[PDB]
């Protein structure tokens, strides 16, 4: 997955997350085209309670069907006030990716963070299973004072290996623009004059 | 009318392609399509026109939806993944030419510009075409990715015969992917479902066992739906409808903790109590999630219910803002 934001000076916002689910996705190529395959088969129930690459379980609402969009996690989000967009944000992250939304929305608006901090501030994951599993990312590990009080309740925590999203996103302030780019990527976010 | 346009791209290309658009005068959609396009080139990890993905839009002051994710091959099955002790296969969900969905990425691209865009559809993969032939540089990231990919697909795979030379900080050049964004540009997702590049994914597949045909690329279509609508302290949030799981976990994400707005009184960020409280919330996220969901034509998802005010309030009352919920007794909210 990735994702961009984009607004423009008419206030039109666009908000877009594509994937090719796993990195570089089934690693076929597309002979003499130079594109690469998707494996997006894999966000299917492939059995009953067994999980797929993210660690997510369906039954037979996801199950395999010709024809049938396999369930995603993709949330390409605009937030409006007074009907006017605000804010314009999205991630990668598979099952991961709602819970960075809601915590990225959190930060700004309960928070009330800059938009900058709201993106960089540290971002956990739990999804019921595996079992009070609590994931976390090299890029702001959980440590110290506040994993030692996590794991004393009974939560395991877990380095999940990728850094938990990468969140692109642009916010609002009248006619004001600012873009935060995720410090965990490669990003980069532009006000255009016209 | 703002103080001007402004994009938050996962690259500098993206980023600059996007701001290019603007400049000349081009709508967030006229951008949003060439930075698509642009990224299928200097982000294959996950930028493509092989894939899929969800587009939400905000036009002249109304709410729009773009769902052009993957669709089963016609020749999919229930069990195809699995072997003959009705296990699952290792990887082959995964790894290889039967874990693809049919592409939808073109063919969004596609239907977004020709509601909204007010430039030429030509014009908007000239970026993309550009970086294609001469190049962009590859980032340390996107390295790493490529070395984690070559031991996932371990040599099942034509990937090392394209991405093999990706090395970082040096320019990385893709004439075929350049011919085949021309053929795109000249005559719009025909040619992918229908034409030369067409014929080149049926003939890969054909020679790796796939299973999309020519009638699977003929009856693809990207649809337009309703998107979820949440409001909260007096914002509106438009996301993912199905068959995005995402809008209906928004929802009650939102809503559940608004309901235990007590609990999260004098709370700090990332705190032990807050996380806590977040994981208890996802727990009955996820237990909906997985009995639930999944693509709306294809079953009756009840999310009217999942989302109504008053299931809303149940699930938020089973939150323990004290201990862990024994995650046994967690159940789907409408079992
Ligand atoms: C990225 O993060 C891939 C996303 C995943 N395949 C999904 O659709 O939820």
């Amino acid at each position: 997955t990735t994702h961009f934001s984009i607004v423009d000076k008419d206030g039109n916002a666009v908000s877009n997350t594509y994937t090719l689910n796993w990195d570089f996705g089934s690693g076929v190529v597309v002979k003499g085209a130079g594109f690469l395959l998707n494996d997006e088969m894999d966000d299917f129930s492939s059995k009953p309670g067994v999980a797929n690459a993210f660690g997510v379980v369906g039954s037979d609402a996801n199950a395999i069907e010709p024809g049938k969009r396999m369930l995603s996690s993709m949330s390409p989000s605009i937030v409006t006030r007074d009907g006017h967009v605000s804010l314009v944000l999205g991630t990668p992250g598979g099952s991961r990716i709602f819970t960075s939304i809601f915590q990225v929305l959190n930060n700004v608006y309960d928070f009330h963070l800059p938009l900058e901090k709201a993106v960089a501030a540290q971002r956990v994951h739990h999804q019921l299973l595996p079992k009070d599993t609590i994931y976390y990312d090299a890029y702001a590990p959980l440590t110290g004072k506040v994993a030692d009080e996590l794991k004393a309740m009974g939560y395991t925590l877990e380095d999940q290996g990728w850094n938990m999203g990468d969140i692109q996103a642009i916010r609002v302030n009248g006619k004001a623009l600012e873009t935060a780019s995720d410090p965990r990527g490669r990003g980069v976010g532009m006000v255009v004059k016209p | 009318t703002l103080d001007g346009g402004a994009v938050a791209a996962p690259d500098q290309y993206g980023a600059k392609v996007a701001a290019e658009i603007l400049k000349k005068g081009g709508n967030a959609v006229d951008a949003a399509v060439a930075t698509a396009f642009t990224l299928a080139v200097t982000y294959p990890e996950a930028g493509n026109i092989g894939g899929g993905g969800f587009m939400t839009l905000y036009v002249d002051g109304k709410p729009y939806f773009l769902d052009y994710r993957e669709i089963a091959p016609k020749a999919a099955t229930k069990t195809m993944y699995l072997n003959e002790k009705g296990e699952v296969i290792e990887n082959l969900s995964l790894v290889g030419a039967k874990a693809a969905g049919v592409p939808g990425t073109v063919m969004g691209l596609w239907e977004a510009h020709q509601r909204f865009g007010k430039l030429k559809w030509s014009e908007l993969l000239t970026p993309a075409i550009g970086y294609a032939q001469t190049g962009f540089k590859v980032a340390d990231q996107q390295y790493q990715y490529r070395q984690d990919a070559i031991a996932l697909f371990n040599g099942k795979t034509n990937f090392g015969d394209y991405f093999g030379t990706m090395k970082p900080g040096e320019v990385f050049k893709q004439p075929e992917l350049a011919k085949t964004l021309e053929r795109i540009a000249d005559k719009g997702p025909d040619d992918f479902y229908k034409g030369e590049t067409a014929k080149l994914l049926i003939a890969q597949m054909k020679q790796d066992g796939g299973l999309i045909t020519s009638d699977d690329l003929v009856d693809y279509q990207a649809k337009w739906r309703e998107p979820m609508r949440i409001d909260w302290q007096g914002n509106t949030l438009y996301t993912a409808p199905l068959p995005s799981s995402g809008g209906i976990a928004l929802a009650q994400l939102i809503g559940i903790k608004e309901q235990r707005a007590a609990d999260f009184k004098g709370v700090e960020l990332n705190s032990a109590k807050y996380i806590h409280l977040l994981s208890e919330i996802e727990k009955r996220v996820f237990a909906d999630r997985a009995d639930y969901l999944g693509d709306p034509q294809f079953s009756k998802v009840p999310v009217a219910q999942l989302t109504d005010p008053k299931y809303i309030a149940k699930r938020a009352g089973e939150v323990n803002p004290d201990a862990i919920s024994a995650t046994e007794k967690v159940r789907p909210g409408l079992e």
